[PDB]
């Protein structure tokens, strides 16, 4: 299993970028994918999420519909198009898989899965500045 | 519905330390060291109503990190403020 | 009219089977009176495909198949021809030319024990998409990576997950009982008709 992010860099405000998440070592048609960013000096913050088929795309309110996240079964990768970049958007971005590998507490006998982000890529840095 | 976490918790080596996360059935915990991506999570988890708790037994030097609690329910995930654990 | 079709068991069973192992009952050699169906429960998502419900008493079929199960509120809409998701893809899939009816009603009172009614499971993973009208009761460990699994592991997952039904949830997460009636007429004379 391996996730690699690419496509980040320096951009002026108001531009449009594309972040690519390449997945390997696991079947890509069964795990929903999420994008989570972290600003330097701060904690993690959710950005976007998509199911396996991509028909259910959800975004945090702070991004409205400015970002567009999609996935394709052909190339087995995730992509995120970025529009209307702002000063508070510069961050390191990770793409993660929502896998039920997590087993919380003694509920293992009751067979209850806590869907978590088990595999995190190394992330790519997007710096929005002049 | 942002979660609530203590700013920082400190304790002696080898001591069991509890970290609380107050906000709901799906809750996950992640550990993150500086310079590395967060990793999904001696560690015992528990839940009670709107509160979750993670207890660490046998604290060591390598356990210095920041721990985050998330609530992946439906299709929207919310992260907490982040608890930076301190190892004496 | 002396042999009413046994709809008193399908819509009034003590407990329903899990969605991944949905129960199938065959109704034949009886007189079908659908007018009493509304008396069984306050139907929420009554929906018929390929047949007008108001004429259900005026038609005949060789056999009827009732597929009963329990799902969540969000997954009720997945029970429809040409639909995709979790239930419609890996648990219970209807044919694209489906003919019959679907009856879904809330069961918050009977399937919520305040401590988690974990007896209702659904299939989370599968190697391929389910063929129409097929049951996959297999419980083999699912492999996500390339390494051998022979059991649960970091990338080796149990295909079934248990619903966490509780009465405190919203209408979207409270359990819903679903009965799908499929009407079939292959060759034999229709032993099922109206009054």
């Amino acid at each position: 299993v391996q996730l690699v992010e690419s496509g980040g860099g320096l951009v002026q405000p108001g531009g449009s970028l594309r972040l690519s998440c390449a997945a390997s070592g696991f079947i890509f048609r069964s795990f929903s994918m999420s994008w989570v960013r972290q600003a330097p000096g701060k904690g993690l913050e959710w950005v976007a999420n998509i199911n396996e088929d991509g028909g259910e795309k959800y975004y945090v309110d702070s991004v409205k519909g400015r970002f567009t996240i999609s996935r394709d079964y052909a190339k087995d990768s995730v992509f995120l198009q970025m529009n209307s970049l702002r000063a508070e958007d510069t961050a390191v971005y990770y793409c993660a898989r929502v896998g039920p590998y997590y087993y919380d507490s003694a509920g293992y006998y009751r067979r209850h899965y806590h869907f978590g982000m088990d595999v995190w890529g190394q992330g790519t840095t997007v710096t929005v500045s002049s | 519905s942002a979660l609530t976490q203590p700013a920082s918790v400190s304790g002696s080596p080898g001591q069991s330390i509890t970290i609380s996360c107050t906000g709901y059935n799906y809750v996950s915990w992640y550990q993150q060291h500086p310079g590395k991506a967060p990793k999904l999570m001696r560690f015992s988890g528990s839940k009670s109503g709107n509160t979750a708790s993670l207890t660490i037994s046998g604290l060591q030097a390598e356990d210095e990190a920041d721990y985050y609690c998330s609530s992946y329910t439906g299709s929207v995930t919310v992260f907490g403020g982040g608890t930076k654990l301190t190892v004496l | 009219v002396t042999n009413l079709c046994p709809f008193h068991e399908v819509f009034n069973a003590t407990r329903f089977a899990s969605v991944y192992a949905w129960n199938r009952t065959r109704i034949s050699n009886c007189v079908a009176d659908y007018s009493v169906l509304y008396n069984f429960a306050p139907f929420f998502a009554f929906k018929c495909y390929g047949v007008s419900p108001t004429k259900l008493n005026d038609l005949c079929f060789t056999n009827v198949y009732a597929d009963s199960f329990v799902i969540k509120g969000n997954e009720v809409s997945q029970i429809a021809p040409g639909q995709t998701g979790n239930i419609a893809d890996y648990n219970y899939k209807l044919p694209d030319d489906f003919t019959g009816c679907v009856i879904a009603w809330n069961s918050n009172k009977l399937d919520s024990k305040h401590s988690g009614n974990y007896d209702y499971w659904y299939r989370l993973f599968r190697k391929s998409k389910l063929k129409p009208f097929e049951r996959d009761i297999s419980t083999e460990i699912y492999q996500a990576g390339n390494k051998p699994c022979k059991g649960k592991g970091p990338n080796c997952y149990f295909p079934l997950q248990s619903y966490g039904f509780r009465p405190t949830y919203g209408v979207g997460h409270q359990p819903y009982r679903v009965v799908v009636l499929s009407f079939e007429l292959l060759h034999a004379p229709a032993t099922v008709c109206g009054p």
